[PDB]
């Protein structure tokens, strides 16, 4: 009703100037603005709770690819795929930066060996051939 | 998007479709079912899912999944009973569960007198594992 | 939850296994220190009553028998040497000491009063030897062979309910359930699911339930629960509790309601209870 939610804030701000790595409270938070939508301070909060987790890893993962930003796309998705608290999926966005820096051809297959009736990744190991063969 | 059952929880919300909605004279049933459709989708879900007293606070973030969700959610003790009142097809397990009425699973007072009323009103389709 | 008394147990190195008496004035405990000691709690109050070493190596498993027999008390140890205690006016002396071993003795757990004073010792060279008092003379004893193929790390009896059945885990990754017939103690199922080592078995003593249920901890962390809707049938359906990350040791069932404490090399006790849906659920953490 806009009033717990705030009251919400405030248990999270004692929980994150407490404990002040707080991933867990600051996340709370962060999804609190992303209910909300402030796309600086979430992407922010999420941030500091994926670095210092699938909710903060796809949030990065999705702002960077709307953005345009392989850079942030491939950190975020590399990182949270070999630690894997629970991730499955951001390996193709990594298997899209790695197409657009040969280096796809691992993803690729990944894909391949996930999903046998893939089109999309078929298409995109059939270029990565195109400039790797 | 005028919905003018926003704001209202999920009793409130099923009270509105009984008077307002529906004729005056009307069964229970139908309302109950017609609710039921509303927060099952259509065509927008403007009925509120039916959530234990406990559970509201934070409703889980239905984040373009809702349904994923709601198969795993309790629903407190009163939807169910409507529904064993009107028939004699539904989960007597689920209708008994600690949790519904108190988060922790150790109190069972509540449970047990309500399995001695139910076993009074003929319906004892419990197993006798659960029973024991 | 609430803290009572905290004992001191005078103790030289890691205490392997405990087990409190019938009604609740006694804990036995055993050590690594060749010495089984008998502690008196009664009304918060730490006593040591008896100090008994009659073993060579260290000690695994301590059990304590019904009421009814006496005080008896029986300690499997290292050294092949089962040795069973008995109190008399006060003074705990070596009534028994079964050797037919040719390794590690692991465990010793006694059967429900109603069948008599039966008593299954499981040890390293794959082999379970059932002493059995009949009241006048010594004890007979009766050795399964071959149990497992590697050997077996722990026993338990079943609730009698009277058909003489126990379970068996060994390091053969199966968990195997025995069953007396004409007197002869006989395989009666092989249950698999484990990859690696079975820790410890524990049957649940079933109240009030048609069903039995079985866990089974293992070395690579999944815990299982093993359940029969009908003795009868025999048929035994798993279900996973948790996949621990460390080495689970040994599992507890609670007497009156059925609440399984797992303990894992994590050194954390975690309390798992069942919902009336089916599903287990973790209700505490009680740390070291």
């Amino acid at each position: 009703s806009k009033a717990e939610i705030q009251r919400y804030v405030e248990n999270a701000q004692n929980s994150a100037s407490s404990p002040r790595e707080k991933s867990m409270k600051g996340f709370l938070f962060a999804r609190l603005y992303y209910e909300a939508k402030e796309y600086e301070l979430a992407k922010r909060s999420v941030s500091s709770y994926i670095s210092v987790d699938p909710k903060a890893h796809r949030f990065l993962g999705q702002l960077f690819e709307i953005e345009g930003n392989v850079e942030k796309a491939v950190g975020c998705y590399k990182r949270s795929l070999e630690l894997n608290p629970t991730q499955k999926d951001l390996t193709l966005r990594i298997a899209e930066l790695i197409c657009t820096l040969g280096r796809a051809e691992y993803w690729v297959e990944r894909a391949s060996k996930l999903f046998p009736g893939s089109p999309e990744i078929y298409r995109l190991k059939e270029q990565l051939l195109s400039s790797q063969g | 998007s005028i919905n003018v059952c926003s704001q209202l929880d999920w009793k409130r919300t099923l009270a509105v479709h009984l008077w307002y909605m529906l004729p005056p004279t009307a069964t229970i049933a139908q309302a109950l079912r017609l609710y039921e459709r509303a927060f099952q989708e259509h065509g927008e879900p403007y009925a509120c899912y039916p959530l234990p007293p406990y559970l509201e606070d934070c409703s889980i973030s239905l984040g373009d999944e809702p349904s994923a969700k709601f198969s795993s959610l309790q629903r407190d003790v009163c939807v169910h009973l409507l529904k064993l009142y009107s028939e004699r097809q539904y989960d007597l397990c689920q209708l008994l569960d600690p949790s519904s009425v108190t988060p922790d699973p150790l109190d069972y007072r509540l449970s047990w007198h309500l399995w001695m009323v139910l076993q009074a009103l003929n319906y004892t389709h419990l197993s006798e594992h659960r029973q024991g | 939850v609430s803290v009572i008394n905290t004992v001191d147990t005078s103790h030289e190195d890691m205490i392997h296994d405990a087990q409190m008496d019938y009604y609740g004035i006694r804990l036995a405990t055993c050590s690594s220190d060749r010495s089984v000691k008998i502690f008196d709690v009664k009304n918060g109050g730490q006593i040591l009553i008896a100090d008994l070493r009659g073993h060579e190596g260290p000690v695994w498993q301590v059990a304590w028998a019904h009421p009814m027999y006496g005080n008896i008390l029986a300690s499997c140890s290292y050294d092949r040497k089962v040795i069973i205690w008995k109190e008399e006016n006060g003074t705990w002396e070596k009534t028994y000491e079964y050797t037919g071993h040719d390794s590690s003795v692991n465990s010793v757990c006694w059967a429900p009063h109603d069948f008599g004073l039966l008593l299954a010792c499981g040890s390293s060279d794959g082999a379970i030897s059932i002493l059995t008092y009949t009241g006048d003379g010594p004890w007979e004893v009766k050795k399964i062979s071959n149990a497992h193929t590697i050997g077996c790390n722990a026993v338990s009896w079943a609730p009698s309910v009277y058909i003489k059945r126990f379970v068996s885990g060994g390091c053969d990754n199966l968990v195997k359930i025995w069953r007396e017939e004409d007197g002869q103690w006989k395989e009666d199922q092989k249950l698999e699911a484990h990859s690696d080592w079975v820790r410890d078995v524990a049957w649940a003593p079933s109240i009030g339930l048609p069903t039995s249920t079985i866990a089974s901890c293992s070395q690579d962390g999944r815990v299982y629960i093993w359940t029969s809707d009908d003795a009868a049938t025999n048929c035994w359906t798993p279900k996973l509790l948790h996949k621990f990350n460390d080495v689970v040791w040994h599992v507890s069932w609670s007497i009156t309601a059925n609440i399984l404490a797992v303990s894992g090399g994590d050194n954390k006790v975690t309390l798992w209870k069942e919902s009336v849906d089916g599903q287990w659920a973790c209700i505490s953490d009680v740390n070291k």
